[PDB]
């Protein structure tokens, strides 16, 4: 229950590309 | 001396052009029924012409010449497929909702019900409860997004400033409004008008955009005005009034020869009368959308205060991929579970944090 | 036991990170179902009367096999935290 | 010069000939009333005669011989039982439904509402509400099971881009539309139109499939097309509107003497209007199946849409053989008791494993 690790996120590599694709892409143009 | 305006066919075969006021006024010029056959010009048109000043005897304007119809070389207008002929479509050519000043509104309209041109929805919300500013706020996001398409609003029985205000705001797109302190004969007569003149538009193949205020209010008004239609339906109703508002709102479509007419109007809805539900029954089964907002929503100072659950539209695929139509399938499982305001609270909290191409595919990952 | 304990030591900086990270990636599994798996092609767990470790035996076990490839990446805040964490609870 | 098509008899004693624009045409020929006598023909035939230009002063063609009617001679023809004296009975031949694209809505329309030649049908729902696509997955797999059958389809008082659509996606079956566009009367003529040539088609012992859309949509649009016709009914409803509908819609049958005629349509229900769900009830009268469509299936976008529990046929042993019928007790006796939503999935995983026959088998 310790804050430092009570939430971690956790996503696998191939979502994690997406979401950072998401990531690059939102700086536009 | 030359003269321009639209063409207001009256019943006498005689028209009138309209100012920026667009009502009657008396730069008019009369087009005889032999040059509205000559030039095959229905009402609405956009003629510019060589007409001198009215003769003795002649207190209009006659048009001797005319030079430029439809923007364009007049042989287009008498030769083109009459309006009935052309070959609809289902809306294919769907409109990005990406706007910065309220991201969370338009992207939660485009993911939920998602609009193309030639769509036929309304937005469906009790007074008061937030149809108007919603209507300005996606006509700005249009304008943005979409200004190649002529975009056109129409405010039918409201208030003259809530006209004001949007006029300022509009930033010169075409704004025009009938406040409900004018005769409602005046009110269907814009209304028509402007009808036939999106008619003609799209006639040359064009994407028109038409936002209208008060359907419901609209349709209350053609029942005062249309006197009596005999046979009185429950609630009072005019049964063939609502004909003319539904040739207004059916003309609204996706056409396959270039172009397209796109309206979205704004339905009165739990107002506690059977004229206004009955109404909205209706033009329910007239539109391919819907978007409910609730009275106790907007109660809770929750914008935009969408009715999630029952707001949808049809043929999905044909403006989303099967990718964005399954993603679209889960969402709304999980929101059918997720009760209204719920539902607004906690997805406010949920997609403000991106943008809507940051939402759009951050959220594919997501939901 | 399980795959290289002391790999998984060895790679994180405290035990309990570890445990929160292999849990979450557990209720992830859990709730999408094992489809949702990076590892699937060759190299998944297999029962012994038949191959029953494809699809749902035990997600901890399959959780911490995922865990010893690099297709599992983790951080105290890599993602916009509050959208995931009010998806998750609704299906 | 040939001259082709289905005979529209003129109000005046002359008739016409329409043409595959299924709607009023100029390609008429005149069918005199002393015509109409000496050969004794009807209306909608498939005619195919020789005609004559018009004169001068006169404005459309006049008919000079029959040759071919219903590509049959004249003759045999003047010797033909009439429809009304035909022997009905209840539906005797089934179609089966395992389509591939998507056999779950095909098997669950199978095992709730077996569907044989000669059927009265309904399907029930408000509107947007799950019918349109529905039919056009039933009509395709007709198109499969049945090619045999002239199958139709009429659309009234409907968007015209699902006209459009359903036209290249029905693989150029007889599709007929009139949109809300339309004035009524138009609506009328094309409804009672294909009436009357689907009544012709079938006398000459024929399996007709009719796909109406929006049975009671069709009502509401008659309400609009009722310019009085009696003394008001509750919801706004006068007396014998009803008649030309009821006309139309019971004329769905089962006859002994060979073909069939199977109409199905599609009934907007749960409108919040008293005039609409009387209609529901008053035609369900008539019907011998109904489809109920309920809303918290479809809000959900549960598909297909389906309140099993209120659907039901009639006479399932008269078209289900005593097998088959007994099969269907015990099954019906076992799928009677789970609940709407929870039905709703297990159901749907069940027939989803196997096909219905391979589900017994
Ligand atoms: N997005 C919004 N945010 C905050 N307040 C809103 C919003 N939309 C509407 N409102 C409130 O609702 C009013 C608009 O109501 P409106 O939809 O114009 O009723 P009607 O269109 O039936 O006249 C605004 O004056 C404002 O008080
Ligand atoms: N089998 C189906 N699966 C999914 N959606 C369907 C199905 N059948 C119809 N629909 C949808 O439901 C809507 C109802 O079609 P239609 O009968 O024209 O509407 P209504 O009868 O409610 O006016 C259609 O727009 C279609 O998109
Ligand atoms: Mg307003
Ligand atoms: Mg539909």
């Amino acid at each position: 229950g310790s804050d430092f690790v009570r939430f971690t996120q956790v996503v696998d590599q191939k979502t994690l590309k997406a979401i950072e694709e998401a990531r690059k892409e939102a700086v536009e143009a | 001396r030359l003269v321009k305006g639209y063409l207001e066919i009256s019943q006498d075969g005689y028209g009138f052009l309209t100012e920026n006021l667009h009502n009657l006024e008396s730069r008019v010029a009369i087009v005889s029924a032999g040059l509205i056959k000559q030039y095959a010009l229905r009402a609405g048109d956009y003629v510019v012409g060589q007409a001198r000043p009215p003769r003795e005897n002649e207190r209009y304007a006659t048009l001797l010449k005319v030079e430029a119809v439809n923007n364009l070389d007049p042989e287009a207008a008498k030769n083109r497929p009459r309006f009935d002929e052309l070959t609809p479509q289902f809306p294919d050519r769907q409109i990005r909702l990406e706007t910065t000043p309220d991201e969370l509104s338009t992207r939660v309209i485009d993911l939920l019900a998602p609009i193309g041109r030639g769509q036929r929805g309304l937005i469906v919300a009790p007074p008061k409860a937030g149809k108007t500013t919603l209507l300005k706020k996606i006509a700005n996001a249009v304008l943005k997004n979409e200004p190649d398409i002529k975009v056109i609003v129409l405010l039918i029985d409201e208030r003259p400033e809530e006209v004001t205000d949007f006029r300022e705001s509009v930033q010169g797109a075409e704004v025009i409004a009938s406040t409900f302190d004018e005769p409602p004969q005046n009110h269907i007569r814009v209304a028509e008008f402007v009808h036939e003149r999106a008619k003609r538009i799209v006639e040359e193949g064009g994407h028109v955009m038409i936002l209208l205020d008060s359907i419901t209010r609209l349709a209350r008004a053609n029942n005062l005005v249309t006197p009596p239609t005999g046979r009185t339906l429950s609630g009072g109703l005019d049964s063939a009034a609502l004909y003319f508002p539904k040739r207004f709102l059916g003309a609204a479509r996706n056409i396959r020869g270039g172009g397209s007419l796109t309206i979205l109007a704004t339905a009165l809805v739990e107002t506690g009368s059977r004229m206004d539900d009955v109404i909205f029954e209706e033009f329910k089964g007239t539109g391919n959308m819907e978007l409910h907002l609730s009275r106790r929503l907007e109660e809770r100072r929750i914008f935009p205060a969408i009715d999630i659950l029952k707001s949808g539209t049809r043929r999905e695929e044909l403006l989303l991929g099967e990718e964005v139509t399954h993603k679209m399938w889960l969402l709304r499982k999980v929101l059918a579970d997720m009760d209204p305001a719920e539902a607004m609270e906690m997805l406010l909290a949920r997609l403000a944090r991106t943008k809507n191409n940051k939402e759009f595919l951050a959220s594919l990952a997501a939901r | 036991a399980e795959p290289g304990i002391d790999k998984l030591f060895g790679m994180v900086d405290s035990k309990y990170r570890l445990t929160v990270v292999v849990a979450k990636r557990a209720q992830q599994l859990l709730r999408h179902g094992f489809k949702n798996t990076v590892l699937e092609p060759e190299e998944r767990p297999k029962m012994q009367t038949l191959e029953g470790l494809f699809d749902d035996p035990n997600a901890v076990t399959w959780a911490m096999k995922e865990l010893l490839t690099g297709r599992l990446v983790f951080g105290e805040n890599l993602v916009p935290e509050d959208r995931l964490q009010k998806e998750m609870e609704r299906l």
